[PDB]
Order: structure tokens, then sequence, then C-alpha cells
């Protein structure tokens, strides 16, 4: 009774704004003392007049919403021991005095009151390694030429965060002769902003030679680049949809259950997931996966990714899920998604 | 600014008698101003002011006359005395200051009152009528704001009051109309009679015509009788002159033609709507939204098609950007120019005359006309809305989604498939809210559970215990009713995903605790939450107990008769009842008049054909549009030749009182007239269950043995059926058979072997052969299990 | 026909500086200025050929100085509307030898005072064309 009488007066002394039907429940408990121990049509009335308040009020019109109502139980929560007291309760749903009392106070009537009164042989090959940071050329110039045939020009740059930056001098084609030709790239810089790489290359004609390659170059992509990072959850969730929105793309279709397909993606882009539920990545699940990754050169990217997942006549060997890229750029984060479309599955190149 | 003070200090500016009128004048001003601006104060310094200012008055200082004029026009329903004036007012009426006479007069009658109303009034009479048709004016506007109040006082003079309405200046002549809207309020007689007065005469006012239009207009819904002739007449009228807004106005109404006229109609309206077809009337816009309906028909719509693209085209003008939304939606569109428009739209709906908010219009018709439907437009509209956007489209949401909800979708799985979706990278938690609560009721009757589960828990996913909140109570009803694999599961679930972050713990604790009381299934349930008609009236009758005599309702009237006839005072439906043995005619009503409340009222009735007359049964009272009931009481021999189809003669009788509506009286006192009331007539199909026998060939048979009367005729000048066929289907209201009813447009023979049962429990039966030699020569048969109905049904059913 | 809710001729400050509901229903002075704010804001000295709003005529006007409101029903054609708001301007403009203007305005309210209540008085348009006016007025 101490603690009602508390709260009654507090609530008096407050009314500015709130929302609870929760907390009427939360005081309640399953069972409780109210009243003496008992008053029963009296107590009926009690229930009336204090609740009935709380009504009032909320029967009053409004302006920012504060919580619709969903008190169905409360309903019965107005109204061989324990049985009894449920039964009484149902019928329900000093008495008089409380009745009285009610109806006086019956609280929008007040608020309106107030605001009323406030109114060749040689034959090069070559391809490409990339051994560790390092995008080493490899090069056979094999010339297997006549002779150390004379050699043309080859020119250095800034790349991106990379920059070319070896030749090997001598411009022979040594004949019947195969050789090594190495270029280091250098990688953490040299801007060029020719993004996805695939910029232009030159190999010239300029000795024993009337012509050469000229060569953009394509194969140079993302998936790899970009390492696992990771985040705390409630602040994730603010950020996700916080940052840079712009860019999804969806999974849908493969080969293979997620778990070895998520795993193989996973390990493909070498990026994170960040946490689990356990809801159940088996059974069904019915999981949205969040995976954040940092990269070589410093961005963060963001996803949910919100997926189907294989399971006899229950679901998952398509997805339907929609992978939800967010990379600042919307070009290269798109194109993530894709790069990521690309990883997902297993085909012919 | 403005206040007060300066004024009523000021007052004693009056004091002067030198004084410029300009001087003067702006003072009078100032107060004047504040008002204008606005302002609000006490009576006692207004009644001051009068004394103030009245107190101010040798002059003709003609500027001095005019400002109290509109000092006084302040006054007018909110006023302060009348009186004081009063001289001065018949010192103009003496005084050929003409001009400033009329002002005056004119602010009165909102302030006014009945006995000062008797004032004015044999010169009134003159001066409303009199002279110089500015003087005139001036009279009547004054009535107007009397007529708020009242202005009968005026009412009364009419018949003679009318007449000099009759005008000579077109201004004039306008205006002495409205006061007629309120005349052709008061009445519709007069007006059809008088327009042969309208009509009569060619007008001069574009703006007489236009209040008659209306009117015109109004009278011809349900039609405004054979318009013919004066619709045409009219529609020269409207359509041509040197003064545009009739043409039109006639226009938009007057279409006619689902299979109807079009006529020279639509080339005119053409004239008009191509001329129209930019701003000339801007007004052009409204009309296709539906003053001028369409929805077409169909080669008649190919033809639409240019004059929408102009509009289309120009994307101008509020009034152009209104009308490119009508006459697209009017006439409708093929998918294909969609496409080119919704690049159009694309720059346009964010300003292009603000065209957001007409295309909200626009596209809370684009709703209703695909709500869902048309879903791969939904979608494409979908993609596109979200896509144009702005924010813009939240608005029209609210409106989509309920015309989804309108249809009941059923392209859900897609439609749905694109909100998700979308909404997802789309935004808007208010939204959510919205379309929460109805995916909360839908769930498991549309299936498609992974996907549905797969997005629900995307819903979800999004932070906001609230957010997350959703999922969880759109699921009770779902959860409930299980889907396609979930009841199992559905237990499985609410485990396998669960939260802390308390309140939000609390949520998913709670739900669960919720859960944890009630057995789920329990939980589920309690939480997600003759003697026939005419025997009625037999016992319907039966709550009074003046009776003599009843029965059991046996069939009821086959027709009520209004036993007065058509909006009269005392307007009556009678409904007549039959029961085994008495018949009561019981009176449905509405006393008309407001003139009268009919007291001391009985129904006399007097009898032909059989009835023994019992007794005549009023209604103690009946007030204006009320029914109330009266009786009239027989009891029905049955066994007689001639005994219960019966005229019966009527005449009301009461004693008449008064009303006054307001607030009455009712008194003893009030004298009688009767009149006349209406002849009820008692059929053979208010009394008879009309049936099938329980044996026919027997019966049939059987029934002239006992029974039987004959008729013969034979038909000379006609020789079909058809006639008899008006009078006895429809008379005896009986089935005609042996598989001996139909005939076609045409049939050679026709026997109707026809049923039903009569009152007093015994049958009347009927055999008509009708035989066609080629006259047509017949035996009609009664034949009946009751006496009284042989002899009857050979009448009865002529 | 009784039939004006206002006229207004209201600044483009979203102030008025002259109304007169001749017809009214609705008050406050700040309901007066709210529902004027909602439509003058967006308005904002822009008007339209037509416009409508609240299925109920607005025709309004702007000047070189001023803004022009008259609240009508759309239930009472433009063209007749129009040319009373037409007489506002020209009559005004012809008689003074000066349409408005802010400074105007500013000198003198009266003449507009004097001639609104000769056009129009209430919800009935008793005149709406300046002659008659111009010699029937001689101030």
């Amino acid at each position: 009774e101490d603690i009602q009488s508390v709260m009654t007066e507090v609530r008096r002394s407050l009314g500015e704004i709130p929302i609870v039907e929760s907390e009427i429940k939360k005081e309640a408990g399953e069972l409780k003392p109210e009243e003496e121990i008992t008053v029963g049509p009296v107590q009926k009335l009690v229930t009336e007049m204090g609740t009935y308040a709380t009504q009032s009020a909320l029967s009053s019109s409004r302006p920012t919403k504060k919580e619709e109502d969903r008190p169905p139980l409360r309903g019965f929560l107005l109204d061989v021991a324990a049985s009894l007291a449920t039964t009484l309760t149902k019928i329900a749903l000093f008495v008089a005095e409380a009745m009285l009392l009610m109806a006086t106070i019956l609280d929008v009537d007040r608020i309106s009151l107030c605001l009323k009164v406030l109114s060749d042989p040689v034959y090069a090959e070559a391809y490409v390694h990339v051994n560790q940071y390092d995008i080493v050329l490899d090069v056979l110039v094999v010339n297997q030429t006549s002779d150390t045939l004379q050699n043309c020009t080859l020119e250095l740059a800034t790349l991106g965060d990379l920059k070319l930056v070896e030749k090997p001098s001598p411009l022979t084609l040594a004949p019947h002769d195969f050789a090594n030709i190495k270029a280091n790239v250098k990688v953490a810089s040299t801007e060029n902003g020719i993004i996805f790489g695939n910029i232009v290359y030159d190999v010239s004609g300029a000795a024993s030679d009337r012509n050469c390659v000229v060569l953009s170059d394509i194969h140079i992509d993302i998936m790899d680049y970009i390492q696992p990072a990771t985040c705390t959850d409630a602040e994730f969730r603010q950020m996700w949809a916080e940052f840079e929105w712009e860019n999804k793309v969806t999974v849908n279709t493969n080969m293979t259950d997620l778990n070895d397909y998520l795993q193989h993606i996973l390990k493909s882009t070498n990026m994170k997931c960040l946490t689990p539920e356990k809801a159940l990545s088996g059974y069904c699940g019915f999981m949205a996966a969040n995976l954040y990754a940092r990269s070589i050169f410093g961005e963060d990217a963001l996803a949910n990714v919100s997926i189907e997942k294989p399971v006899h006549q229950g679901p998952d060997a398509a997805v339907t899920g929609h992978i939800r890229i967010r990379a600042k750029s919307q070009g290269m984060a798109l194109s993530l998604g894709d790069k990521i479309n690309l990883s997902q599955k297993k085909t012919s190149l | 600014h403005l206040e007060k003070s300066a004024v009523l200090q000021e007052a004693r500016v009056f004091n002067e008698t030198p004084i410029n009128p300009r001087k003067c004048a702006h003072i009078l001003t100032k107060i004047l101003y504040l008002i204008n601006q606005g302002e609000h104060l006490g009576t006692t310094e207004a009644t001051e002011a009068f004394f103030a200012m009245t107190k101010l008055f040798q002059s003709n200082d003609p500027t001095l006359r005019r400002m109290c004029y509109l000092t006084i026009k302040e006054m007018s329903c909110i006023a302060e005395d009348v009186i004081i004036v009063t001289s001065s007012l018949t010192k103009d009426m003496t005084g050929k200051e003409d001009n400033y006479r009329g002002p005056a007069v004119r602010a009165l009658c909102q302030i006014t009152d009945s006995t000062m109303l008797q004032a004015v009034e044999r010169y009134m009479k003159q001066a409303i009528v009199d002279k110089v048709p500015s003087v005139s004016s001036s009279a009547l506007v004054s009535s107007l704001h009397l007529l708020k109040c009242s202005f009968d006082v005026v009412k009364r003079w009419v018949n003679e009051a009318q007449e000099a309405a009759s005008s000579d200046n077109i201004m004039v002549q306008y205006h002495a109309l409205g006061l007629l809207y309120h005349v052709r309020k008061n009445d519709r007689l007069a007006v059809s009679k008088m327009i042969s007065k309208f009509t009569r005469h060619g007008l001069k006012s574009p703006f007489a015509y236009c209040m008659m239009i209306r009117v015109a207009s109004k009278q011809l819904e349900e039609e405004d009788g054979s318009r013919d002739s004066p619709l045409f007449d009219f529609i020269e009228s409207c359509l041509r002159n040197k003064h545009e807004m009739v043409v039109y106005e006639a226009a938009s109404a007057i279409v006619n033609l689902p299979g109807c006229s079009a006529k020279e109609l639509a080339p005119a309206v053409s004239v008009l709507q191509l001329f129209c077809s930019s701003p000339k009337a801007a007004l052009r816009y409204a009309a296709v939204r539906t003053l001028n309906k369409v929805a077409m028909k169909h080669p008649s719509a190919v033809t639409a098609c240019n004059l929408d693209l102009e509009n289309l085209v120009t994307d101008s003008n509020r009034s152009i950007a209104t009308l490119a939304i009508t006459t697209l939606l009017k006439t409708g569109s093929e998918s294909s120019i969609d496409r080119l428009m919704k690049q159009i739209s694309s720059f346009m709906s964010e300003i292009s005359d603000e065209f957001k908010v007409v295309v909200v219009q626009a596209i809370s018709a684009l709703c209703q006309k695909y709500p869902r439907k048309h879903a791969v437009l939904m979608n494409f509209l979908f993609t596109m809305l979200r896509e144009e956007g702005g924010f813009e489209y939240k608005r029209a949401i609210v409106d989509c989604i309920i015309s989804i909800i309108e249809e009941n979708s059923e392209s859900k799985e897609t439609g749905l498939s694109h909100l998700c979706e979308f909404i997802e990278d789309c935004e808007f938690t208010v939204l959510a809210t919205r379309i929460l609560h109805l995916l909360g009721q839908e769930g498991p009757k549309t299936n498609n559970p992974s996907k549905y589960i797969r997005f629900i828990y995307n819903r979800v996913v999004l932070e906001h215990e609230e957010v997350r909140a959703g999922a969880v109570s759109a699921l009770a009803k779902f959860g409930a009713q299980n889907e396609e694999m979930l009841p199992s599961i559905l237990v499985l679930l609410k485990r396998c995903v669960m939260d802390d972050d308390n309140e939000v713990r609390d949520r998913a604790t709670f739900y669960l605790n919720v859960l944890e009381q009630k057995q789920k299934a329990l939980n589920a349930g309690y939480i997600l939450n003759a003697a026939t008609r005419q025997e009625i009236f037999q016992e319907q009758l039966a709550a009074v107990p003046e009776f003599q005599g009843l029965g059991p309702l046996f069939k009821s009237s086959p027709e009520p008769v209004a036993l007065t006839e058509s909006e009269t005072e005392y307007v009556i439906r009678c409904t007549k009842h039959t029961f085994s043995d008495h018949l009561v005619f019981q009176f449905d009503c509405t006393n008309t008049l407001n003139d009268q409340t009919l007291e001391n009222v009985t129904v006399q009735m007097e009898p032909t054909e059989a009835y023994e007359v019992l007794s005549y049964v009023p209604a103690r009272s009946l007030p204006y549009n009320q029914p109330g009931t009266c009786y009239t009481l027989v009891a029905l021999p049955t066994e007689d030749p001639t005994a219960v189809a019966c005229t019966f003669s009527c005449v009301m009788k009461f004693t008449v009182k008064d009303c006054d509506p307001n607030t009455g009286e009712i008194d003893e006192e009030g004298y009688e007239d009767e009149y006349v009331l209406e002849d009820l007539e008692v059929t053979v199909a208010d009394h008879i269950q009309k049936v099938m026998k329980v044996n026919f060939e027997a019966a049939w048979d059987e029934v002239g043995d006992e029974f039987e009367k004959e008729e013969t005729f034979t038909l000379s000048t006609i020789k079909t059926l058809e006639e008899a066929v008006g009078n006895i289907v429809k008379f005896l209201g009986m089935h005609p058979c042996e598989r001996s009813d139909k005939v076609p447009e045409n049939k050679n023979t026709h026997t109707l072997l026809l049923a039903g049962v009569f009152r007093g429990g015994h049958d009347i039966l009927v055999r008509s052969r009708l035989l066609l030699l080629d006259t047509v020569t017949m035996q009609v048969t009664a034949r009946s299990s009751e006496e009284l109905p042989v002899d009857i049904i050979l009448a009865s059913v002529g | 026909l009784y039939t004006v809710k206002a006229i207004l001729i209201l600044d483009n400050d979203g102030d008025r500086l002259f109304a007169k509901y001749y017809d009214d229903t609705y008050p406050s002075v700040k309901e007066q200025k709210a529902f004027e704010k909602n439509i003058f804001n967006k308005t904002h000295r822009t008007d339209s050929e037509i416009a409508l709003l609240e299925g109920l005529t607005v025709v309004y006007k702007s000047s070189i100085d001023l803004y022009f409101y008259v609240i009508g029903s759309s239930y009472e054609n433009e063209l007749m509307l129009m040319a009373v708001l037409n007489c506002l301007f020209d009559s005004l403009s012809q008689m003074l030898r000066k349409n408005v203007e802010k400074r105007a305005l500013l000198e003198n309210m009266e003449g507009l005072f004097l001639a609104v209540d000769e056009i129009v008085d209430g919800g009935v348009i008793l005149e709406s064309d300046p002659q008659q006016v111009v010699h029937r007025v001689a101030l």
C-alpha cells in the first residue's frame, strides 16, 4: 500500500507525457496484495476509480502517439483459492464510494477545462602473380628469337595505391633464349583513380618490334582486398542504417547450402559476418547475417543480407535474400555487390 | 499600430466645430482601421463611442454621413441599441440626399426587431420599389440579413409582392432572382408557371441566367419534364452569346449517352472543348473530373487522345496540371504512353506548378484504378513511385496500401514482394506501423511461408524495440492459424529467437511469460480477439386490446395503399392484413403538415361486398412526420356467396389542432373538420397462400365436384388471352399450372389450372381453359374448397 | 451570392491589411492567419491562373506590390468571379490614377474601404464594373 500511495502521488505530481500499460502490468504480478486484503465490490470500485483515471486520460485525444493499446489481457488483468480469484476477476470484467470517486474523476475532461481556462619465336607469355601485397609480374619473354633482338621501350608510372616500380634493364631478345622479366609493382602507393584498375599500359614497339602490346588491364577485382572487420551490434544496427545505404544486390541462386556456400564466399572475399544468434542456420534458419569488412586502403563495408537457407521441403536452394551493400561510392559499392555476385557461385569464368 | 486608447480620449475632438472633414475623418478612420485589422472591446465603450459620435450630427457633411455608416456598419449581428438614429433615418426619408439614405437602412437589418420592424413598412414597401435603380438596390440588400433573422415579415406580401420584381436593368435583373433562390426554396409550382415567364423572356444578365441554370439543372436530374424543347431552347441559349460562362456551365452536366444523347451536343461541346483547351476557361480542368464526367464508350474514347495530349504536353498552368491528371485518367491510357510520361513526370512532379499536390490527387486516383491490381502496373508504378519519389510518396502510400487492401489483392506475392523489398530501402518507420497492423491480421490465409518469415525476420532486423515488436504482434493472428508447415515449428521459433535488452528483454520474456501463462492454444484464442409473415403482423397488431376478434394472419395485402395521395399533409399509406377470422387494416403514416397534428382520430370504413363491421379505430394523436397507428377491424364471413372482398369508404375525422413547432401548446380545445378518406378495396391475395396441390389430380376434379361455377365468354373482336391474362395472374396471385402456364411472345392454346388457398382455411381453386378456335371462347372454372371463392374468383380475377 | 468568405488584401509578408470576411463561419484571427499561412506561404506571391483550394474557389491575384485574395467556392464560374477581381485592380488604378502599391496602401486605406463596400457587400456581389462607380463616387 505504501508503494501504491507513492505511485498515485507521483502520478498526480507529473502529468506532461509518457507511456506504460506495460508498467501497469509490471506492478501487478501474477497475484499481489491490494486493498485491505479484499473489499470485494468496493474493491471492484477500487480498481474502477484508480484505473478509470488512467483511462479517462486515455479516452481523451492525442498528439504524438504514446502507444496504441493492446490491453486485451488488460481486461482480465483488471478482473482452489487461485481459481476462485480468477472467477471473481472474470465476473468483474465501500465499493459504491469507490465508484462515485471514479465518476467524479472522469483525464481528458480535466485537460479540456485547463485549456478553457488558458483561453614469334620470341614468345612472351606472361601472367600476374600477386604474391603477398605485391602484385608482381611474371613475364616470360622468351626470345626464341634468332638473337638478343633489339627491344623496345617501357614506361614507369604512378599507379593506384601501388606504383609500378621495376623493369629488368636490358633490351636484347637473346637468341632461342628464355627470360624472366620481373616487374615488381609497388603495392601501397601511387594513386591513380582509374578504378578497378583497367588502365592502359604499355609495352612498346620501340626496337625489334614495330608494334607490341598496349593493354589496359582488366583482371583487377575486389573480393580479395578487403579483410574482415568487426562491431557492437546495437551501435551496429544504428550504424547499418546510418551508413552509405546506396547499393544492394540480391542473393538468390547457387549449388550448395549457405553453410558450405557461406563459408566459401566468406573465405573467397576474406571478409567478416559479425555475429550469430542461434536461430539457427540449420532447421531453416530464417537468419539475416551481418557482415563487415575493412580493406587495405581502409574502406569499411557493411552488409545485411537476409536469406532463406536449404533444408528439404523447408526453405533454401536459391535465396531471394537481398544483399544490401553499403560502400561509400555507389560505384564501387554496387560493383562490390556484383563482385560478390561473381563470387557467390562457382561456374565458367 | 492599433489600440483603442488614444481614440477614446481623443473623442474630445468632437468638442470642436473647427474641424476639417479630413481631420476628423482620419481620426474616425483610425478607429475603423484597428478594427479593419481587428479589435475587440466593451459595449460600454462602444455605446459611449456612439454617443460621442452621435453627438456630432448637425451637418450634412457628406463625408460625415458615410463614415458613420461604416461605423455602424461595423456593428450589425452583434450591435448595441437601434433607436438612436431613427430620426436620422427618417430625415433621409423625407430628405433627398438620396445617396446616403440607402446605406443606413441596409445596416439595420441584421440588427433588427419586430416592433421596430413595424416602422418602415408602408414606406418601405414603396422604397424597395422606389425609383432609380440605384436606390432600389440599396434597399434590397438590407433584407437579406434580416432574412437571417427572418424576412417572412416580408414574405407575406407576396402575391402581390413579386410582381414589382419586374425589371429593366440587367444588373438588377440578375439580382432579383437570387432573392428568388429563397423564393423558389419556398416554391416549386410557382416556378413552373413562372418559368414560362423566365422561359417567356430572353434574359439580360448572364448572371441571371446562371442561377437559373443551377436550378434548371436541378430540375433536370430526374428529368425536368420534356426538356426536349426547353432543354433545346436553353441549349441555344447556353450555347451562344457574348458571355462564355453559360455555354460551359451547360456543357458539363449535359452529356447523356451511355448509349444516349451525343448528337449536336458532342460537336458543340467539341467547339467548346477545343476552344477552352488552352486556358480560355482554366475552368476546363474541373469538369473532366466529374462535372463533365468521362468513362467513355469504345470508339468515342479513341477520339479523345489529342486534347489530352495537348495538356499532357503542355505541362503548365496550375489549371493545366490538374487537367492533365483528370483527362488522362478519365479517358484512360495505353501502357506505352505511360512510359514516356513516367520520365516526364520524373522531372515534373516536384514543383511544376507544385505538381505534387495534383499528382497526389492523381495518385489517389491511380491507387483506385489499380489498387494493387494490374499489379504489373502496380509494381511498375511502385518502382517508379519510390523512385521518382522526393519523399512525397509516403502520403500516397497511405492511400496506396489502402487500395491494395480494398481489392484484397492477390498478386500479393509479388506485390508484397516489391513492398517488402523496397520499403526496406524506402524507409519511414511510420508506414511500417500501418502496414504492420494490417499484415498483423492477414498472415497464413496467404501462404508462402518461408518468404514471409524471411521477410519478417528482416523487419524485426531493424533496431527499435518498437520495429522489432511488430513482427511478434502480427504474428499472433498468424501463429495461431499456422500455415503450410507452422504449428510445430511455431512452437520451436519463439524459442530460437529471443532477446534481452531489458524491456526489450521483457518483451521477449513477457510474450513468453504470457505464453507461459496460457495453454498456447487457449492463449491464442483469447488474445487474438395461415400464420404468414403477415401472422407476425397478427401478433404486432396484438399488443392493442380493443379487439373485437382477430385470428392469426393468413396472408397480408398484395399491395399497401396510400390512402392519402402524394405528399399530402395527412399522408397515408395503409396496409391490409388477413387472418382466418378477421381482417385488420392498420394504417401507417405521417400526419404531414407541420400545420397540423390530428387528434380525435378514428377511421371510418363503410362496406359493399360483405364483412361484419365490428369497429373504426383511430389513433389518439398524430403529429407531423411520424407514424402512429389507427386501425379499422372486421370479421370475415367465409361461406357466403359474396363476403370478404369489399370496398370500404373512408372518411378521416379529427379535431384539428394547429402547431407551434418551436415550442407548441397542447390544449383541450381545437375544432374538427373531416376530410375524405380513400377507399380500401380488399383483394383476393391479402388472404391467400398460392400453392401447388396436395392432390392435384384428384383435387382438381374434386374441387369441381363440390364446387364449381362457371362463366363463358365468346371473344369476337380480339383473339387474345392477354387482356384476360393481365387480370388473372395478377389479381388472384396464384400459380398458373399443370405445366400449363408458359407461353412465349406467342403460343397457340392456354390453360392455367391455377392455385392457392383462401382464408378461413378453405381453398379457392381455378381452372381456366382458355380455348382458341381462332376466336377465343373460354371456360373459366372456379372450384373451391370455400363457397364464397367460386363466385369471387370469377369476379375477382377482373 | 452571400458568397465571399473573405476578401482580403494581403500583403505578401502573409500580412493582411484588409480582410473582410464578408461571410464567415470560422474564426480566430490566428486561424485566419494560419489558414492564410498554409496557402499564402505556399503560393508565396506566386498565384495561379486558377486555384481551387478546398473545392472552393480561390481567386487570388498578386499586383506588383500586393496580394489579393478572394475566397469563394468552386461553385461559381471563373470568368465572372475574376471579373470582379479584375474590377478591383483596374478601377483603383484609373480612378486614383494609380493601382495598388505597398506605398499606396500605407498612405491611406480608406479608399479601398470605400470602394469595397460599394462593390461587394458580404456574400453577394452587388457590382463588378468600374464606371457606374466612377460616376457614383466622387470623393
